[PDB]
């Protein structure tokens, strides 16, 4: 997988520093940023347990949109079932601190970009945050970064027929990082091995 | 990229 130190260096290389709050566990409080773009990488587990899975949250203060990009695109019920993760409190806190009307639009990905056995979740979150820092009104799709990868229905995550698309996404992710991150370039072989497409495949 | 769902949430 990816450690926090790795993800912070790569998000800084991709130009997201001006908006990046850092890496957090499931207790990420939410956004206190009524007038500034902001984003964060958040784990589904608590720091006590050790990391489990990475997601990215991002906030556009002009449209009052809170984006959630979790690389498998699970539904809210599946996030609670699979990872015991819920994010109602951070949405509530974000709306009360950051919008005079106490309302926001939540826009969340509903497709998987990551293979079921891949350990590249944190790297996909970095890639989405480059998309957000440059296209904060359309980060999920229809932008030069996200056009390199292709989501598939989360209900088809384990089906053979979507694997080539998910493997192509992983290849495009690593190539994107080679062109934009000196830190990834200098740790290329190591990060590709620790995050590989079938890193977690059953034996 | 990915398709997404939008939901308005007020508190």
């Amino acid at each position: 997988g990816s450690s926090e130190q790795e993800l912070k260096a790569i998000v800084k290389d991709l130009g997201c520093g001006p908006y990046f709050l850092g890496t957090y566990d499931k207790r990420f409080p939410g956004f206190v940023s009524p007038h500034k773009l902001a984003c964060a990488i958040v784990n589904t587990a608590g720091r006590e347990t050790g990391g489990v899975h990475w997601m990215a949250f991002a906030w556009n203060p002009r449209s009052k949109t809170c984006y959630l990009f979790e690389p498998f695109g699970f539904s809210d019920q599946r996030l609670k079932q699979v990872y015991q993760f819920e994010y109602e409190s951070l949405l509530r806190r974000s709306a009360i601190a950051s919008s005079p009307d106490r309302c926001i639009t939540l826009e969340k990905s509903t497709q998987s970009v990551q293979g079921p056995n891949s350990a590249a979740c944190g790297l996909f979150c970095c890639m989405f945050l480059h998309a957000f820092a440059n296209w904060p009104q359309t980060p999920m799709d229809h932008n030069p970064t996200m056009n390199l990868i292709t989501g598939v229905p989360n209900s088809m995550l384990n089906s053979p027929q979507v694997q080539p698309t998910l493997r192509r996404n992983q290849e495009q992710l690593y190539s994107f990082l080679e062109r934009h991150s000196p830190y990834f370039r200098s740790h290329s072989a190591q990060i590709r091995s620790a995050t590989s497409f079938c890193h977690l495949k059953n034996m | 990229g990915v398709q997404s769902l939008k939901r308005r949430r007020c508190f």
